[PDB]
Order: structure tokens, then C-alpha cells, then sequence
């Protein structure tokens, strides 16, 4: 996955 | 709230070098990956490079078109990201944007550089009126779009002003109006405007993730009449 941090 | 301020563009010769800079404020820069994306009339919106976090050893990835010529770097103590561009070609001409966060909420104003395969498909144009519901779609040449493509939607208004709307398929970016929503419908990604407004006249781009790179669609010109 990509940058999935909120 | 958030500002990404680019600099360093110009008018350069084929074969030359140039370094772009982007300074961030209003969010915790060091906690997010950063990207460079470029726009040209010929090749549309094109993802160029990403850089990850200190905890990832600042891992980088590049588009095949720039690999071995471009280098992305960051300085967390200055909240800045950079793009070193060597051996420039005519095809590198465009407006260069730094962008990131969930996954393309925030965009810089762009800096112009003038030098002198998966296909993601969107509707070329759609026409609506105020108060209507309009749905834009985003198809992959690879097959069905899934949540593993982390579909993003971004809006371009004059003059080359980008704002991210939706990331991770259906997550609305902070401060984005409630009339915008993301979905997956019939194995395409979709952006719906539930009650279109005159100010929503704009170009809308989708971006899909494939393992380690982004592919942007061609954009949809939405006209809002009446
Ligand atoms: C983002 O959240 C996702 C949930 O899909 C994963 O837990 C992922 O590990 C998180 N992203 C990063 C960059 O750590």
C-alpha cells in the first residue's frame, strides 16, 4: 500500500 | 491551513540540470510520504517520484520516464522536499507540483519548467446543472479497480490550482465539502457530487496505485450550466 496514514 | 510553496523552475536547455524545492507548513511533514507530479498539455498529469519516511530509510520510487535522471530528497528539519533533475529533455517540460497526505490532499502552487504501460481512463467531459447528482468514473486497463488501488480524486481549478478531494477510495480529505464522495461501482472507481454547485466547474483527475507507483487518469472536464 501507499501512504495510508490518516 | 496547509501550504506547500514550490520554487526553482525556469527556462533551461536540453541536457541541463535544475533543482526544485518545496517547503511545507501546517501539517506534520515528517510523518508523511511526499510526491512530485507534473502536468503537461501533451502527457496530462504524471506522477514522477515518491519519498517515504526516515523510518523507511527514506525509500524512493520513480516513474520509468525519469529513473536515473531525477532524484527526490527531503530535509525533515526544514520541512522541505526537493527534486534534482539531470539531463533534461524536451519531454520534461511542464508544471511541477509537490503533493501528499492521504494520498494527494495537499498540492503546491506549481513551478514551471520549460526545456527548449497502464492506462487509466476517465470521461473526457460531463455536463450538469446546479442541484443535480453527477458521477465521474475511473477505469483501469489492468482489470477491475479494487480498494487495493487506493483511488484518489483531485480537482483542478484556474489557474492550475489543485486540491485533493478523496483518498483511499472513499476517504474525504479534511475540509472537503460533504457533497463530494468516493465509491467503487461496477469495478471502476467513482466520484459523486450530490447536488452540484456552480463553483464545481473544474477538471477532476483520478489516480490509481499499482504496487509501487501511481497512474493518473486523463481528467474529466465538468461543466455546470444554469
Ligand atoms: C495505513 O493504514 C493502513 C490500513 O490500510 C495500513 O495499516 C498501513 O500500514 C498504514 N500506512 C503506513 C504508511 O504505515
Amino acid at each position: 500500500a501507499p501512504d495510508c496514514r490518516p | 491551513q496547509v501550504q506547500l510553496q514550490e520554487s526553482g523552475g525556469g527556462l533551461v536547455q536540453p541536457g541541463g540540470s535544475m533543482k526544485l524545492s518545496c517547503v511545507a507548513s501546517g501539517f506534520t511533514f515528517s510523518n508523511y510520504w511526499m510526491n512530485w507530479v507534473r502536468q503537461s498539455p501533451e502527457k496530462g498529469l504524471e506522477w514522477v517520484a515518491e519519498i517515504r519516511l526516515k523510518s523507511n530509510n527514506y525509500a524512493t520510487h520513480y516513474a520509468e520516464s525519469v529513473k536515473g535522471r531525477f532524484t527526490i530528497s527531503r530535509d525533515d528539519s526544514k520541512s522541505s522536499v526537493y527534486l534534482q533533475m539531470n539531463n533534461l529533455r524536451a519531454e520534461d517540460t511542464g508544471i511541477y507540483y509537490c503533493t501528499g497526505v492521504g494520498q494527494f490532499a495537499y498540492w503546491g502552487q506549481g513551478t514551471t519548467v520549460t526545456v527548449s504501460d497502464i492506462v487509466v481512463t476517465q470521461e473526457s467531459a460531463l455536463t450538469t446543472s446546479p442541484g443535480e447528482t453527477v458521477t465521474l468514473t475511473c477505469r483501469s486497463s489492468t482489470g477491475a479497480v479494487t480498494t487495493s488501488n487506493y483511488a484518489n480524486w483531485v480537482q483542478e481549478k484556474p489557474d492550475h490550482l489543485f486540491t485533493g478531494l478523496i483518498g483511499g477510495t472513499n476517504n474525504r480529505a479534511p475540509g472537503v465539502p460533504a457533497r463530494f464522495s468516493g465509491s467503487l461501482i461496477g469495478d471502476k472507481a467513482a466520484l459523486t457530487i450530490t447536488g452540484a454547485q456552480t463553483e464545481d466547474e473544474a477538471i477532476y483527475f483520478c489516480a490509481l496505485w499499482y504496487s509501487n507507483h501511481w497512474v493518473f487518469g486523463g481528467g474529466t472536464k465538468l461543466t455546470v450550466l444554469g
